[PDB]
């Protein structure tokens, strides 16, 4: 048919005119094809004949369809398209199975959708193509479109817009029939009985028929399961489609990647999926066919993952009348996993967070990051933020938030002892450490060389000045502090003039990307009382002045 | 009436910002607010032929329970600046910042003026749906919208007719209109001012325009100095920090002499070691701090430059800020104090924005000390203004030290 439905007016980008691509000559078998095909469409009303008074021409092609029984008609619209107007996206998101409400679900699929919908008249004249004549002799049959062409910019946009307006009434009549429309298909579900359900289905098909939209008969495909967008949906539960781990001898980069991809995809409902070791292996511009020998950890990780997948795990559907609980567990280092549920342990959805977020970061910060992420995800899927259950002490948290420079919030949360617990691995004293050396560390370095001496000086005469090779003016300030920590007691007062150094340490980082910074950490975790102060670098103050001298003098 | 033909900054195109995800209640709240704006015909449903989008949110009134629609026209304002600033600009009264100022929401007054039929596509917005299970309701404005700086400008005509009587009968009461709000200021006493306000609410009422409250006292807005300690004791540690801060106070506030207090009890002493006192010092602490109380000499507001607001978290519900156009050239510093860190930060922003509108007549751009994703998720949960300032997120350096 051709749905009576009003048409969406459309036009070309302002400073532009229709396409005018010349029609390259096609073989005789091809020309016959397009003629048997177009002639067919014309009788349908999907296309109409037009004369040479139509300066707009878009190329046409044909290719053998399934196995080559019948030919197909490819209309390379690239030209018309780059000149057509921009539209509003068809989808800016996908339903997550975990946010779907849990009896009867069947799927009707719109036959010849794009073709069962009218095309704004004032625009038809642009979708005018032509069928060649055995080696460019006779002119050819000119045709234009009256319904939505295939590969055209606004066919998905306008089809959806319409299919929506056509459902509006039926939906309004049965606010108890959830209807989700994905492209050419329509997923329809309800809490009725297989009988009263199919009754509605028909009423729907009918409603659709009254609008030029044809639909299947007994081939409803309903029969959940439902293999959709990577998932396998059932009326009671859901899960990811069958993940099957190859288990082979030697792995190529191409192999490790497809694997990391299924695993990431599985981690939605499968808790514990770990890909840290496997991903590591994919570092450095490596051929896509290059085989990579598995390391110990990797070989093991693939094992644990293999384990987690041996038995099917399914997610459960969302219930609005209940809360969402989300518990986050710290896996390995910088690795976090979480579960979201309503009924203790009937997981709604799982997940994992591993983002780094620069160098110099500590567990509390990361946990705050994972909470933020999970929150965003819950607003999109369930429309509300879950109640968290974190493996952090209300003490460790409050002590950390009220002192930090950056503003931090965090939804309603409770503690739950599920080791490894989260904690700050060392504090920095506020007021100096009476009776405790006072190292005045300093640094410098020549720039057109990369040579510098890092050192220090105490209120006890001590003064060391170890030389460095290939260090930035900063490392020499961050290396001077590493010294102050080695040749120092369990309590020390370090006085730096490196805002840069004072910055990194001050934010209690407990892991880093700088090897020095990681060293400076072990120390800090080993000292029993440290105090950090800063003073105008090289401004000449009692102390920094003196170390600055034996530090900068020579090699600067 | 006849619509005032509107045009975009040539070379630029309508807004195309995504609609940030909303929570159920804010959605349900909006589909109800827009369903009624449809009956009244202020907005019309639209088709996919509109490639445009401006985001929207639902905030709470003046702590009441009636949700309000808040369209984020931050972008379209930019794409329209030429229009609402030079073409039909609105003059700013230098007197406003001088005993009381009431802020009235003359907003509903815009839904009465048609909007050039040729501009309505630029005001398209979307009401999302949970879990994306539904296309997502689209709409456009047929009347002047509320967050759009363009509205005030067009309505700047009708407005004058309204106020006129009231102005001619109170030559000393200042009226400033600023994107959705009317700022009324007077040197009268609270009772006399407050009355005069109601009086105005009645003039407004006769043109189909109801009103609220919220009183600001600009003449008592004071500068926040850069304090210097004053303890009876004194450790090497303390005196060092003192010379640290004083150093800062030089790249701004020209004249800060720190020569005498420096090189003071130096050498290589233990941080603890309590220290004496000097007479050059006693005089330098005071001589300098005195310079720190006053405004930076040499700095003047520049109508052509943007204003910037930087906020530092001081701890214990304490927030300090600075408004400037050229780094470390403070046109004004200030404070803000007295549950959630995000709840307070947004509070401070609005206060600061409000003060900025009163003084320079333009909102500043905030360099906010918080993680982007966090701000975005909750700002609209505590926001109550009808405007939205520009904002970038920064990582406050070890400068919280000094109060500036
Ligand atoms: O709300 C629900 N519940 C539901 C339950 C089981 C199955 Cl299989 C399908 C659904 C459904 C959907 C969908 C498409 C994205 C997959 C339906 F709309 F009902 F089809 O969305």
């Amino acid at each position: 048919p051709i749905s009576p439905i009003e048409t969406v007016p459309v036009k070309l980008k302002p400073g532009m005119d229709g396409p005018k691509v010349k029609q390259w000559p096609l073989t005789e078998e091809k020309i016959k094809a397009l003629v048997e095909i177009c002639t067919e469409m014309e009788k349908e009303g999907k296309i109409s004949k037009i004369g040479p008074e139509n300066p707009y021409n878009t190329p046409v092609f044909a290719i053998k369809k399934k196995d080559s029984t019948k030919w197909r008609k490819l209309v390379d619209f690239r030209e018309l398209n780059k000149r057509t107007q921009d539209f509003w996206e068809v989808q800016l998101g996908i339903p997550h199975p975990a946010g779907l409400k849990k009896k009867s679900v069947t799927v009707l699929d719109v036959g010849d959708a794009y073709f069962s919908v009218p095309l704004d008249e004032d625009f038809r004249k642009y979708t005018a193509f032509t069928i060649p004549s055995i080696n460019n002799e006779t002119p050819g049959i000119r045709y234009q479109y009256n319904v939505l062409p295939q590969g055209w910019k606004g066919s998905p946009a306008i089809f959806q817009s319409s299919m929506t307006k056509i459902l509006e009434p039926f939906k309004k009549q049965n606010p108890d029939i959830v209807i989700y429309q994905y492209m050419d298909d329509l997923y329809v579900g309800s809490d009725l009985e297989i009988g009263q359900h199919r009754t509605k289905i028909e009423e729907l098909r009918q409603h659709l028929l009254r609008w030029g939209l044809t639909t299947p008969d007994k081939k409803h495909q309903k029969e959940p399961p439902f293999l959709w967008m990577g998932y396998e949906l059932h009326p009671d539960k859901w899960t990811v489609q069958p993940i099957v781990l190859p288990e082979k001898d030697s792995w190529t980069v191409n192999d490790i990647q497809k694997l990391v991809g299924k695993l990431n995809w599985a981690s939605q409902i499968y808790p514990g999926i770990k890909v840290r070791q496997l991903c590591k292996l994919l570092r450095g511009t490596k051929a896509l066919t290059e085989v990579i020998p598995l390391t110990e950890e990797a070989e093991l990780e693939l094992a644990e993952n293999r384990e987690i997948l041996k038995e099917p795990v399914h997610g459960v559907y969302y219930d609005p009348s209940k809360d969402l609980i989300a518990e986050i567990q710290k896996q390995g280092q910088g690795q976090w996993t979480y579960q979201i549920y309503q009924e203790p342990f009937k997981n709604l959805k799982t997940g994992k967070y591993a983002r780094m977020r620069g160098a110099h970061t500590n567990d509390v910060k990361q946990l705050t990051e994972a909470v933020q992420k999970i929150t965003t995800e819950s607003i999109v899927i369930w429309g509300k933020t879950p109640k968290f259950k974190l493996p952090i002490q209300k003490e460790t948290w409050e002590t950390w938030w009220t002192e930090y420079w950056q503003a931090t919030w965090i939804p309603e949360w409770e503690f739950v002892n599920t080791p490894p617990l989260v904690k700050l691995w060392y504090q920095l004293e506020k007021e100096p450490i009476v009776g405790a050396e006072t190292f005045y560390v300093d640094g410098a370095a020549n720039r057109e060389t990369k040579l510098g001496k890092a050192g220090y000086v105490t209120n006890k005469g001590r003064q060391k000045v170890v030389p460095l090779t290939n260090t930035t003016n900063q490392k020499t300030q961050l290396q001077a502090i590493y010294l102050a920590l080695q040749d120092s007691g369990l309590e020390v007062n370090i006085v730096t003039d490196s805002q840069y150094a004072l910055g990194i340490i001050q934010a209690q980082p407990d892991k880093s990307e700088s090897e020095l910074v990681n060293q400076i950490i072990e120390q800090l975790i080993k000292k029993e009382k440290v105090y950090l102060a800063w003073v105008p670098a090289h401004k000449g103050i009692g102390g920094n002045e003196q170390v600055d001298k034996l530090v900068s003098a020579g090699i600067r | 009436i006849e619509t005032v033909p509107v045009k975009l900054k040539p070379g630029m195109d309508g807004p195309k910002v995504k609609q940030w995800p909303l929570t159920e209640e804010k959605i349900k709240a909006l589909v109800e607010i827009c369903t009624e704006m449809e009956k009244e015909g202020k907005i019309s449903k639209i088709g996919p032929e509109n490639p445009y989008n401006t985001p929207v949110f639902a905030i709470k009134k003046k702590d009441s329970t009636k949700w309000r629609k808040l369209v984020d026209f931050r972008e379209l304002n930019k794409r329209t600046q030429d229009f609402w600033e030079v073409q039909l600009g609105i003059p700013h009264p230098a007197g406003l910042k001088k005993k009381s100022v009431t802020v009235l929401d003359v907003g509903d007054a815009y839904f009465s003026v048609p909007l050039d039929e040729d501009f309505r596509k630029y005001t398209a917005f979307t009401i999302p749906s949970i879990n994306n299970e539904t296309p997502g309701i689209r709409y456009q404005y047929n009347v002047l919208p509320q967050g759009w700086k363009g509205s005030p400008a067009i309505f700047q005509s009708s407005m004058t007719k309204i106020l006129e009587p009231f102005k001619k009968q109170n030559p000393d009461i200042v009226i400033y209109q600023y994107m959705d709000d009317l700022y009324v200021g007077s040197d009268l006493e609270i009772g006399q001012h407050r009355t005069k306000i109601e009086e105005l609410r009645q003039h407004l009422l006769r043109w189909g325009l109801t009103t609220p409250g919220y009183e600001l006292h600009p003449d008592k807005w004071t500068v926040q100095p850069i304090v210097l300690p004053e303890k009876d004791s004194w450790t090497v540690n303390d005196i060092q920090k003192l010379v640290g801060k004083l150093n800062w106070a030089s790249q701004i506030y020209p004249g800060i002499k720190v020569r005498q207090l420096c090189k003071l009890l130096r050498g290589t002493k233990a941080l603890t070691e309590v220290i004496p006192l000097t007479e050059e010092a006693e005089l330098e602490l005071a001589e300098n701090r005195e310079i720190l109380k006053e405004p930076v000499h040499g700095v003047y507001y520049d109508p052509s430059k943007d204003l910037i607001a930087e906020i530092q978290k001081q701890g214990q519900g304490q927030w300090t800020y600075q408004i400037y156009q050229e780094p470390f050239k403070n046109l004004k510093t200030g404070k803000y104090a007295r549950t959630n860190d995000v709840k307070q930060l947004t509070e401070a922003v609005q206060k600061i924005t409000t003060e900025s509108i009163v003084i320079w007549g333009k909102t500043p751009k905030f360099k906010l000390p918080i993680q982007k994703e966090t701000w975005e998720t909750w700002w609209t949960e505590y926001w109550q203004a009808t405007w939205i300032p520009e904002w970038e997120f920064v990582n406050t350096p070890p400068l919280v030290k000094l109060w500036y």
